[PDB]
């Protein structure tokens, strides 16, 4: 069905914002890195804010992904 | 490379420097000891 | 000086900055441009002087 | 941490434990905690704000100096010219800068200008310090 | 169903632009997370101008989200 | 219909180009963190470089955006 | 008819390649910020040589955007 | 079938998300080295960071690389 | 035919993915330049991590080149 | 004319590969105002070598250019 | 026909991966940039360490472009 082609279509174009996601976390534990490196006592404080932007960048990914799977199966 | 260093201000110049602004702004209550234990005295001798 | 009565006489050392800025020993310390070596050892010189000084 | 402060005439800190430090160097100010990498920084006119073990956070202004962060988590704060706040004149601060900005264009010599530069960004450090 | 197909493509290529704001969080979340390292003194401006960063990169990534909501639903 | 269908296809393609203009904006604000967190005396100076660069970066994709939208209807 | 159509879709694949320069200028402007917080004693040469990027990078990205004009204006 | 088609179209489209990942783990481990290099002596916990921010990433990867193949082999 | 156009889309898309690898390699060489320039008695571990990431990188990218390559002609 | 479609949507798709182009030559920018910054001695240099990138980049720009430009002219 | 057409969408599509190593060659030429402003001491093992990079970039851009012509003219 030409609309089933849309939605494979649709979803497999969609499915693309988790490479935003994967750059900015990688720039976020590379800088963590950096950051305990130079001041190692405050490795807790820099993991809860590095945790902080893990989860709030994978957040919108998976908004994203999220409703393009609602777009997949359930619109 | 700051500013100082191509004027060729030794560190110890800019070190002068500063100390002295830093003493100007001492109350004279305490400029007392501050006048005092600051000036250098040495006098140099060449060959 | 040690003692109202005692005193040893002591050499200590002074290093130039193509000597401390070409030492593996010291690779660890961070931040350093081979400017603020500049500035350090002119500092360190007089520091070590003064001290001298007093002693 | 073995924090040692100290001036050509009194010593502040004589391996004192404090938990945090704020020195400024000349390449804009930083931080020090225990185990901070090791660093030769000198210093800035500025204020270091040394964060004691406990809540109290007293502050010295520095003049010039050298801040040494040490290998085993040592630290030597060596200043020509440390004084702790109370002691200094806002307005003579101010007014001293203004002076030595008035002066600025009397330096026939490049050199004679970054001499009256160097008086001025002093005082206006300063000035923003006694705020 | 050209059209309706169309539709989903584009929502798709409207929903992919928001990944450059994730990797925009994620590089000024590992900022913050080295300048607190560098200069732990300034613990709450750091942490209240990051999160202002974060939101304000938010508004590009809702921008994009909202743009292709609108083509799917509402042309 | 052909040409309606394309006109979306490339609406939903030319509205992409944001992503580059949200990670530039990104990553001039980490940098703006940075430089602060490292010299705090010019506070003033570098919020007018953050804020006009965060400006001229949302500008730019929102000319990106613009032209999605003028080819949506024009 | 498929001209109009192929007009549409070059255009939107065409007008994208200005994020790069987006993140171009983002990464300029950091830099800029990095640098002038090392020697405010060199801002008039900052300005200068940012102000250089800004122009010869949307330079750079304006060129997409010209050949989706050309395409959809005259062909 | 024409959906089969759909289906190559899709996996092709989403297997552009591995980029992200990519690049992701480019940068943590360009920061590995920076933190490696300026302190030496963290090695371990750096290198233990590293991997899992370099798990972390993988993980969008290999979630792209699933989702292309669940669309083309659901 | 329309299959043989739904590969040539999935070529022409999957290989795309392979630009965050090579971003990625970019950065982590970069990375190896500034780390090599602070600490040069590495020497032998950063080329040691750098052929790590660049073989974590590669990963990614023969990712994308196989997904291409299993698409097409297979 | 399927044939000009397909002339003009190549060049709407490689026109875009410039990203990488903008993204080069601001991240050059940006590591030259950097490094003027922390050391102004080598300026000279400094800026002959970001030049060198900025080509070097730029003609990879104009690879995709090139080919969008034969297309229009040619095919 | 359409795969006439598809050929050179496909290949349109593919060439766009060189965005990666433009942004690639442009970070390592400025990591050269800043390595040098550093440590002038080491000029010529950061310009032999930036050769390599850059071949070993511009390799998996010219797999893109070699993918490219390759659908293009030689299949």
């Amino acid at each position: 069905d030409i609309d089933t082609a849309a939605k494979f279509i649709g979803a497999g174009a969609a499915t693309v914002g988790v490479a935003g996601s994967g750059a900015g976390i990688g720039t976020v534990f590379g800088s963590l890195i950096i950051g305990y490196a130079r001041n190692p006592s405050l490795k807790q404080q820099l993991f809860s804010y590095a945790i902080l932007g893990f989860a709030l960048s994978e957040a919108m990914g998976l908004f994203c992904l999220m409703v393009a799977f609602l777009i997949l199966f359930a619109m | 490379v700051a500013y100082w260093r191509q004027a060729g201000l030794s560190y110890i110049r800019y070190s002068q420097i500063c100390a002295k602004a830093v003493r100007d702004a001492l109350k004279t209550e305490f400029k007392a000891n501050a006048m005092k234990t600051s000036g250098s005295t040495i006098k140099i001798v060449k060959v | 000086f040690r003692s109202v009565i005692s005193y040893k006489t002591e050499e200590k050392p002074i290093f130039s900055l193509d000597t401390i800025s070409s030492a593996e020993s010291m690779s660890i310390y961070d931040d350093i441009d081979a400017d603020v070596l500049r500035n350090y050892q002119e500092y360190s010189l007089a520091n070590i002087i003064y001290y001298s000084l007093k002693e | 941490m073995s924090f040692t402060f100290a001036s050509p005439t009194q010593v502040f800190f004589n391996s004192a434990n404090v938990r945090q430090v704020d020195v400024p160097t000349q390449t804009g100010a930083f931080g020090i905690l225990a185990a901070h990498v090791p660093t030769l920084q000198v210093l800035r006119p500025g204020l270091v704000v040394v964060h004691a073990e406990d809540g109290t956070t007293s502050k010295y202004f520095v003049s010039s100096g050298s801040v040494t962060v040490n290998a085993d988590s040592s630290v030597q704060l060596l200043a020509e010219e440390a004084v702790t706040l109370d002691m200094l004149d806002l307005g003579a601060a101010k007014a001293n800068l203004e002076k030595a900005q008035s002066e600025l264009l009397g330096a026939a010599d490049e050199a004679t200008r970054a001499e009256i530069q160097i008086r001025i960004e002093a005082n206006e450090a300063l000035v923003k310090a006694l705020e």
